[PDB]
């Protein structure tokens, strides 16, 4: 399992090793002697165009609107408590409707859906716009998710928690860069791997190699400080 | 009550006081680019010595 | 064993020594220490540890001898002030004291600030002047008490050495011109 | 050390210091930090070897010091980056004396690597002051 | 382990080269091999044992003095103090007064006598 | 792990976490069987609430046993439970998780108070009465009482015999081929 | 998998104790928490073990 | 543990079992041959009927895990004698009661 | 010191002096138990001193056989494609074909 | 050594003021000393983790022979500073000591004050001098005139005498 | 004393400050390096008779070790 897979990939390592690489276009290109029904059934290619802003902004919100739905779905409704007038007022509706469940349903979770759509929106812009050239990625997410975790937090919560919602997003910012943006547990590559160019011999490359390993041994503490017995 | 700190005294002196760190900051800065354009003193941990602390007994044992 | 610390950026790394690319995530232990931290911390990382503790200590003896420059040069123009009465005496110190108390100013002389602001070039250089100054005191043995610590023998022998220097000077001519 | 002499001096000795350049002081500095292993190698070979042979009845007191020839070569190829020879005895004679100087400290008077170590760097020295482009 | 003497021919090896890795003069390979070149471990045991026993001296001598002026300065008030002192003996009034200022003198002296070094032999003209 | 050559260097050990999680886990039981000899000396029907640690306020043995288990728990420099979570943020450093070393920290410290807000209890206007009367005295347990004598040298000792405890877990985990 | 399983257990598990763990006030509750804050830290460190 | 040659050894059919006598009289015999000739690297060809039995008599697993402990064995004779190993593990113990002091102002790197 | 039978015997009298004053009891109660005390904290002390070194001897043979792991797991955690590359190539060949020595 | 004698202090402290303070509020003014001085110590205590793993090295000499990346040496020196301030009171951590000093014995609040909040300033200089830091010390010069300008504008508003004495 | 005497380095120094280091690198670490350096030494060894021989091998020159 990884998380934003596309993003943190090694074009040139893929490329030298032939593995296919997630950067491809992924586009359609339907003939000119093909039918009408097909050409204009390749148009779909333009939902996986990953250039499209638009369609950025409505990906972000249908992840927000599923994450709050699934919000009330688990917590918030059970812990909100309706009035029993109003409890019994939608149960004859249900009643007296068929599939009133399904409206029922759709008024409970319209104020969690809308909420989660704007703040997927609004945050997939915040961070598009502004903080994608930062120079200190780390800092660029703390302070990006610190501030507006606490807008989020004053505003859909309560004015009074924005400070718990400050430290809440910089801790969702360090995790965010600890396994969003960096790959932790999503190795794809062996560590200490390399590719070599360049017309050198075996031979030279040995020698660099024995070059090398004679440097790595004063690493070795004992070594450097000349404080080994006579083997 | 939640927020009485801002209103009780006086708000301005309350806020500046609140700022009073950023403005140290700010200032500290702004006496920076000074040094930074002369030649001076700068803000920063200098390394001099290569770890020899001051004045620290150096020996070997046989 | 030295180690090192996992990476998380995702940039190129070409050697073109080795002639090999890494990428800065994927490097080891030793891979970083070659390619990261291989840079510089010391004015002088060309000499040894002991070197390098002899520079440390001739530049800080280097610093305070500036300072003492200027704290001769400000006690000569107290000694002129006291001798010289108030007429003349800016006549008098528009010479070589005027000019030395101006060029032995804050940037050539660490007076109080807390650091000394110098590039290696200049911290050598200091380094150097002092190591002159020695070479000059060692030469005719004037630091055996005083900066310096010695045996017996070596003092007579030093003594010896001084004597056939001196005699040698001495016999030396004029130089002309 | 860094000190040149003054040629046209009223006195026996004088000496007027000057600085590296940048880039013979970034040489030396990384090649001392790849090949520091060779340096130490060299104090506990004399050390042993005298430990070995340094009675005059040793079989091996005819051979002094021999084995630490490997060593010594060895330090020289990777302080001047396996140019200007494969052995010491190659040395240019830019940095001979330099070369002398520190076998005569190392060698005969004993005296301690840290002493040592600076005539091995000023024969590095030598030769990149000789050659600058050569070796970079 | 390919550093040994084993398989090395003088033939093999130059003249020059030979000089050059030669072994220096019996004494300088002795000092060599004892670490003696500059001091010997005779000395270093010599100064040791100096320290050694000038620390005891001194540690000794400052708490027989502390201890001695308490107990002889510690008996009560003012008055009792002073009539206790004029009922002393003279020996007794002697030794109080004398213990603990000659062990406290005997061990600053023994601290001064180490930074001070007058046993040096140049001292001359 | 290092290539020169096609030869495999490592100067890493892996079966070391494994051995550290083995030894927080000898280190908490210990602790924790500290604490409940401490109880199991005393009669057991009065501490029923955190308000009751006063009634811990007994003789110096029991009191001073209780305070220094707590401060154990919590995880303070000298103590044994101090070397446990010392180990695992040595480890997790070494394994570079900079993040699950916060996460670590804000836990640690959360039950470091946690732990330590009973001292407060522990103050009594009085001398409790905590001991069950058998032939009408108090009963006192010589084997507990030395049980928890050399719980309590381990318990602040630990620091200087931890490398043969290390040694041993390190030797045990060595076995499992991961 | 199981890395993210775990990590996502332990911080829902520390932000959901950081507060009940100071609401007890009974000698077995705090016996009980000692253990499940026990049992946090050895699964933090058991991530960092498997990593 | 799927990296683990001995772990994976260790697993078998529901049915199988090892004759360990009589695999190890065939690795005796054949290591007997092996060192004879004496080389470098194990030639198991130049010992036909030997390695036939050996391959027959014992086990896959049992066969590398003798194959690895045989090349370490190798490594070892090497590398290190009795005598040396014996005057070095004394010199170390004699070592260990006395204390590291660190080496100030050294020379190298 | 250096004798672990004298420091296990100096750490079972010094258990025992502990013990009864934790108790509560006179330093003399049950005196017995001194020389009892002492002689079982030298012999389980003396042989813990065993113990761990054998244990050392024993993970340093061990550790051995976990390099043999380690760089056989290391080749077999290789990614897709990077068996037969440059960097990992000859090995992979050095321990498929040379160490298929069965 | 030098991080372990460092945090064995906590140890006679905390008992003297928990056992010897005669006023009431000592027992709540040990429990916010110890907690605020454990804060710091498991900062110090990361960094030290942080230097260890990363270099095997103990002798505190090694350390000219290993150089830091800029992260790393960015996060030795904050938690460092931070670790260490928390002991050494700087604002805003300076609650737990006016609660202390106020709450504890007079004759402890003497070598509290005195010594005990240096110990971090020593062991501060240490690592800071044996590490090399390319980053801005601005925002710890501000920390510290933050600090001393919070102290001197409370120190009017004081009647208490021990207070007064805590905010110098 | 006793309890420090396997190592020359004190305990609480052991424990803590080697952490995930073989301890054949804490202990004996002179075997350690040679096995590390097994191949290197016979290397080294064929270098070395081609040395005397005339042939001049300049692959594996560097390879010079004491340890
Ligand atoms: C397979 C397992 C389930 C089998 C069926 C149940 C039998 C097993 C029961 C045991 C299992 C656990 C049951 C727990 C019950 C919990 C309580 C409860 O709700 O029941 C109490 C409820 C009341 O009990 P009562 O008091 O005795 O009865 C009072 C009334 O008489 C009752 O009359 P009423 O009319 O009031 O109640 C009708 C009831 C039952 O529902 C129905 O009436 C039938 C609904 C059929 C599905 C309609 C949706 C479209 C389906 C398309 C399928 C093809 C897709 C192809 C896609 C191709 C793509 C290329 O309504 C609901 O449950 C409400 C939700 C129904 C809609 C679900 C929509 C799912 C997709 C949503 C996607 C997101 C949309 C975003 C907005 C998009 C806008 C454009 O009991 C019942 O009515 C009978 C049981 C019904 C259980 C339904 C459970 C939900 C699952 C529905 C189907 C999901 C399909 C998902 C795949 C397709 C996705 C598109
Ligand atoms: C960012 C650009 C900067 C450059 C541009 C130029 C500078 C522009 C700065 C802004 C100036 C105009 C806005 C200030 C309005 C007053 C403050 C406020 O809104 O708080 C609510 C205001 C204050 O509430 P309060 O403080 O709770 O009331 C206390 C009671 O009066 C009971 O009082 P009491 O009898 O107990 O006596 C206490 C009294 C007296 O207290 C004392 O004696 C103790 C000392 C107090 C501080 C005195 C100022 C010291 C110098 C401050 C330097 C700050 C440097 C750091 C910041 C640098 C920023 C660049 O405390 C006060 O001072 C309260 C009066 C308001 C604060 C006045 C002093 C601070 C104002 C901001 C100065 C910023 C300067 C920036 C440039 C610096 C040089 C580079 O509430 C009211 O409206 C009630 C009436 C208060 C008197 C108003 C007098 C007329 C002010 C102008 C009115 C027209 C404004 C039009 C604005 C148009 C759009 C921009
Ligand atoms: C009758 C026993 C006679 C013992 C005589 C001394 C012989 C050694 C002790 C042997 C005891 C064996 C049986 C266990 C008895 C204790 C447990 C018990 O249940 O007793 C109940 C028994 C009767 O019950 P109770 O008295 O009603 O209950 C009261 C409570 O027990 C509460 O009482 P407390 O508050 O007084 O308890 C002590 C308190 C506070 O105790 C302390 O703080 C201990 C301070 C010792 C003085 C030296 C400290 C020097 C530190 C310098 C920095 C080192 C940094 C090293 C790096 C790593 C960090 C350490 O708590 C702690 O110990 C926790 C903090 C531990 C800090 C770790 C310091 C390690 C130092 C290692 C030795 C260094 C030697 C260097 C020189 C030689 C070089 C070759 O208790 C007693 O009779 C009094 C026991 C008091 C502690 C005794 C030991 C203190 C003196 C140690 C001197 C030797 C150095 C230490 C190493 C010893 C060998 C490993
Ligand atoms: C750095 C962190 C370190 C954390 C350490 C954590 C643990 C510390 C505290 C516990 C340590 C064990 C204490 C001894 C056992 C408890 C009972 C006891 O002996 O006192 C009763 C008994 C009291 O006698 P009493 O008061 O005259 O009469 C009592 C009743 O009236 C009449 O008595 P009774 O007739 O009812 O019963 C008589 C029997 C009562 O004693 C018992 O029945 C023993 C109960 C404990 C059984 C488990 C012991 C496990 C020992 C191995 C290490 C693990 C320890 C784990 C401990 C915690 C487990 C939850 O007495 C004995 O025979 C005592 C023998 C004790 C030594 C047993 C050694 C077994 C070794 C088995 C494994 C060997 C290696 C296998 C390798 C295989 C490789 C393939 O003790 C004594 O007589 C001497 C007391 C004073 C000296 C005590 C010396 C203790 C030395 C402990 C060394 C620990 C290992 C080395 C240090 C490791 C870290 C560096
Ligand atoms: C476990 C670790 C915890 C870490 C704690 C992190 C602290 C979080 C603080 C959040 C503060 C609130 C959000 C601030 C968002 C704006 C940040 C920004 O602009 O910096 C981006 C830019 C982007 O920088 P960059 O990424 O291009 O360059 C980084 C430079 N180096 C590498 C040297 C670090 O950064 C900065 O210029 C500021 C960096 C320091 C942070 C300063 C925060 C100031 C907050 C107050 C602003 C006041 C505005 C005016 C009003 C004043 C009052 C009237
Ligand atoms: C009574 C007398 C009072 C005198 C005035 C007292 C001070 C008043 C406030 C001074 C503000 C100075 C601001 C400029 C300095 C910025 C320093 C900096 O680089 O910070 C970047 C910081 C981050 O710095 P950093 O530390 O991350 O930088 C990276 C490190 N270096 C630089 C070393 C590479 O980014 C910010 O967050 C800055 C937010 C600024 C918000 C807007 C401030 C507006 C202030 C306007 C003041 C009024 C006009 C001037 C009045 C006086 C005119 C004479
Ligand atoms: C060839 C072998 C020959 C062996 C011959 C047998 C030797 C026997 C030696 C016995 C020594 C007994 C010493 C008792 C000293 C009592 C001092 C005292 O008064 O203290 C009271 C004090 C006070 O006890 P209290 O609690 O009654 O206090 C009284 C004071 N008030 C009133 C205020 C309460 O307590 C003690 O110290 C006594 C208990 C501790 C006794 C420790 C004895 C250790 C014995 C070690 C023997 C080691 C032998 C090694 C042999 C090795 C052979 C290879
Ligand atoms: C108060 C006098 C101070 C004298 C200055 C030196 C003090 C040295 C420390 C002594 C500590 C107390 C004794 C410890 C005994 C012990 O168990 O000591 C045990 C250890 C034995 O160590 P080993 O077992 O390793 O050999 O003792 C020592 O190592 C040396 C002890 C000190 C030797 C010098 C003795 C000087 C005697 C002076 C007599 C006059 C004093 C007058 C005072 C009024």
């Amino acid at each position: 399992m990884e998380l934003n897979s596309s993003a943190k990939e090694d074009s040139h390592y893929v490329g030298v090793l032939g593995y296919p690489s997630q950067h491809d276009p992924h586009t359609l290109h339907p003939k000119k002697h093909d039918s009408t029904f097909t050409k204009v059934y390749a148009c779909r290619d333009m939902l996986w165009d990953h250039h499209w802003e638009v369609r950025n902004t409505l990906y972000a919100g249908f992840k927000g609107a599923l994450l709050g739905v699934a919000y009330a779905s688990g917590f918030g409704l059970i812990s909100k408590t309706v009035p029993s007038i109003v409890l019994k007022k939608m149960f004859r509706f249900v009643r007296n409707n068929n599939f009133g469940h399904i409206r029922i349903m759709q008024d409970l979770l319209t104020p969690y859906a809308l909420t989660g759509f704007g703040l997927g929106s609004v945050y997939y812009l915040y961070q598009h716009n502004v903080w994608e050239n930062r120079s200190n990625k780390w800092l660029a997410e703390v302070l990006s998710n610190a501030l507006f975790f606490q807008v989020a937090t004053a505003v859909c919560v309560n004015p009074g928690f924005h400070i718990y919602g400050m430290v809440g997003g910089i801790l969702f910012g360090t995790l965010k860069y600890a396994f969003y943006n960096s790959s932790f547990f999503q190795e794809k590559e062996s560590i200490g791997s390399y590719t070599t160019f360049g017309d050198l011999s075996e031979e030279e490359r040995k020698k660099q190699e024995y070059k090398d390993y004679i440097q790595f041994l004063g690493n070795y503490h004992k070594v450097r400080n000349g404080q080994l017995v006579d083997l | 009550y939640d927020g009485q700190w801002w209103s009780m005294g006086s708000l301005a002196c309350n806020v500046l006081f609140f700022c009073t760190p950023l403005f140290l900051y700010l200032i500290l800065q702004v006496e920076e680019l000074n040094s930074e354009k002369r030649g001076g003193t700068s803000n920063k941990f200098y390394h001099n010595n290569a770890g020899f602390f001051h004045f620290q007994i150096y020996d070997n044992k046989q | 064993a030295f180690g090192g610390f996992r990476q998380t950026d995702n940039s190129l790394i070409i050697d073109d020594r080795r002639k090999i690319i890494l990428n800065t995530r994927s490097l080891n232990d030793f891979q970083q220490k070659i390619y990261l931290r291989n840079f510089f911390t010391n004015y002088r990382p060309d000499l040894s540890s002991y070197d390098y503790f002899a520079f440390k200590e001739k530049l800080r003896i280097g610093e305070l001898f500036l300072n003492e420059y200027r704290k001769r040069i400000n006690n000569e123009v107290r000694r002129a002030a006291i001798l010289t009465p108030t007429s003349s005496l800016r006549e008098k110190m528009n010479h070589k004291i005027a000019d030395q108390i101006l060029d032995l100013s804050s940037p050539h002389v660490r007076g109080a600030h807390f650091q000394a602001v110098r590039s290696w070039t200049d911290a050598s250089k200091i380094v150097n002047y002092v190591e002159e100054k020695q070479t000059k005191i060692n030469k005719y043995g004037l630091q055996f008490p005083l900066l310096g610590n010695m045996t017996e023998e070596q003092c007579a022998s030093k003594e010896d050495e001084v004597y056939q220097r001196l005699l040698k000077e001495m016999q030396k001519p004029p130089k002309k011109a | 050390m860094f000190l040149n002499p003054v040629k046209d001096s009223e006195f026996d000795d004088e000496v007027k210091g000057f600085v590296p350049s940048e880039g013979e002081v970034r040489f030396v500095a990384n090649k001392n930090k790849e090949c520091g292993y060779y340096l130490q190698g060299i104090e506990q070979c004399r050390r042993k070897m005298v430990q070995l042979a340094g009675d005059s009845s040793s079989q091996f007191h005819s051979l002094g010091f021999l084995p630490c020839k490997r060593l010594v070569d060895a330090h020289y190829r990777c302080m001047t980056d396996d140019k200007f020879g494969s052995t010491i005895e190659e040395v240019p004679e830019i940095g001979l004396d330099s070369a002398q100087k520190f076998f005569d400290c190392t060698f005969q008077q004993l005296k301690p690597m840290q002493s040592c170590r600076r005539f091995f760097d000023q024969v590095v020295r030598d030769v990149y002051r000789a050659n600058g482009s050569q070796l970079i | 382990m390919n550093i040994s003497y084993t398989g090395l021919k003088l033939e093999d090896y130059s003249d020059e080269v030979i000089r050059k890795y030669k072994f220096p003069n019996s004494n300088e390979l002795e000092r060599f091999l004892n670490r003696e070149q500059t001091l010997t471990v005779q000395q270093h045991k010599s100064a040791i044992k100096l320290a050694q026993q000038d620390f005891f001296a001194v540690a000794g001598l400052l708490s027989v003095g502390s201890l001695s002026y308490i107990f002889y300065n510690s008996v009560g008030g003012k008055v009792i103090r002073d009539r206790i002192r004029a009922s002393r003996t003279k020996a007794q009034k002697v030794i109080v007064l004398a213990l603990a200022f000659v062990a406290n003198a005997a061990a600053l002296i023994i601290a001064r006598n180490a930074i001070t070094a007058h046993n040096f032999g140049w001292q001359a003209a | 792990m290092s290539i020169f050559s096609n030869i495999w260097i490592n100067n890493d050990l892996n079966s070391y976490g494994l051995s550290i999680l083995l030894l927080n886990i000898i280190n908490y039981l210990i602790v924790f069987m500290l604490i409940l000899s401490v109880i199991l000396l005393t009669n057991l029907s009065k501490f029923k609430s955190l308000n009751q640690f006063k009634e811990f306020n007994s003789y110096n043995f029991i009191l001073y046993s209780l305070i220094f288990s707590l401060l154990s728990m919590a995880g303070i420099p000298p103590l044994l439970g101090f070397t446990g979570k010392f180990l695992a943020i040595l480890y997790s450093s070494f394994k570079s998780q900079y993040l699950l070393i916060l996460f670590m920290t804000i836990l640690n410290i959360f039950g470091m108070y946690f732990y330590i807000q009973n001292l407060r209890f522990v103050v009594k206007k009085n001398k409790s009465s905590i001991l069950n009367y058998k032939n009408y005295y108090v009963n006192i347990n010589y084997s507990i009482t030395l049980n928890i004598i050399l719980l309590n040298f381990f318990n602040f000792f630990g620091i200087l015999f931890l490398s043969d405890l290390i040694i041993i877990l390190n030797y045990i985990s060595s076995y499992i081929y991961i | 998998f199981f890395w993210i399983i775990l990590l996502i257990i332990s911080i829902i598990g520390i932000f959901y104790i950081i507060s009940i763990i100071f609401d007890i006030n009974l000698f077995k509750a705090f016996l009980a928490y000692s253990t499940i804050i026990n049992s946090i830290s050895f699964i933090l460190l058991i991530i960092a073990i498997i990593f | 543990m799927e990296f683990s040659n001995a772990l994976l050894s260790q697993t078998k059919l529901p049915g199988q079992q090892y004759d360990y006598k009589r695999c190890f009289q065939a690795s005796n015999t054949h290591f007997e041959c092996l060192d004879s000739i004496r080389d470098a690297y194990d030639n198991h060809h130049k010992c036909p009927q030997t390695y036939q039995a050996w391959q027959s008599s014992c086990d896959v697993g049992i066969r590398r895990y003798q194959m690895d402990n045989r090349e370490q064995q190798k490594k070892d004779q090497l590398l290190y004698s009795k005598e040396q190993l014996k005057n070095y593990n004394a010199a170390k113990n004699k070592e260990a009661y006395g204390i590291t002091a660190p080496k100030n102002l050294s020379f190298a790197f | 010191m250096s004798s672990m039978l004298i420091w296990g015997a100096c750490f079972g009298l010094f258990t025992r002096a502990a013990a009864c004053k934790a108790s509560m009891i006179p330093l003399t109660t049950s005196p017995w138990k001194y020389p009892k005390y002492m002689i079982v904290s030298a012999v389980t002390f003396y042989y813990f001193d065993w113990y761990r070194r054998m244990a050392l001897e024993q993970l340093c043979y061990n550790e051995e056989k976990l390099e043999r792991y380690q760089i056989r797991a290391k080749l077999q955690s290789l990614k897709i494609g990077e068996e037969l590359s440059d960097a990992y190539r000859e090995s992979f060949f050095e321990h498929a074909v040379q160490k298929n020595n069965i | 050594l030098f991080f372990m004698c460092y945090e064995l202090l906590l140890i006679p402290s905390f008992l003297i003021v928990y056992f010897v303070s005669p006023s009431r509020r000592a027992i709540q003014a040990s429990l916010y000393f110890v907690i605020w001085t454990q804060l710091g110590s498991l900062l110090v205590l990361i960094a030290i983790s942080y230097i260890i793993s990363i270099t095997n090295t103990y002798e505190f000499n090694d350390l000219k022979y290993f150089n830091f990346t800029n992260s790393e040496s960015t996060i030795i020196i904050f938690l460092i500073f931070l670790g260490f301030g928390f002991k050494a009171p700087i604002w805003p951590f300076h609650y737990w000591l006016t609660k202390t000093h106020v709450e504890a014995p007079s004759g402890f609040s003497i070598y509290l004050s005195g010594f005990l909040v240096k110990t971090a300033l020593y062991g501060f200089y240490k690592f800071n001098t044996s590490i090399f830091i390319d980053i801005d010390s601005s925002i710890f010069i501000a920390i510290c005139i933050m600090g001393v300008v919070d102290s001197s504008l409370k120190m009017w508003g004081q009647t208490d005498l021990k207070k007064l004495v805590a905010y110098g | 004393g006793v309890w420090s005497n396997i190592h020359p380095t004190d305990k609480v120094t052991l424990s803590f400050a080697n952490i995930g280091r073989p301890f054949r690198l804490i202990y004996r670490p002179e075997i350690f390096l040679r096995d590390q350096q097994a191949k290197f030494i016979q290397l080294e060894k064929e270098h070395i008779e081609k040395s005397k021989k005339g042939e001049f091998v300049e692959t594996t020159s560097p390879l010079v070790l004491w340890n």
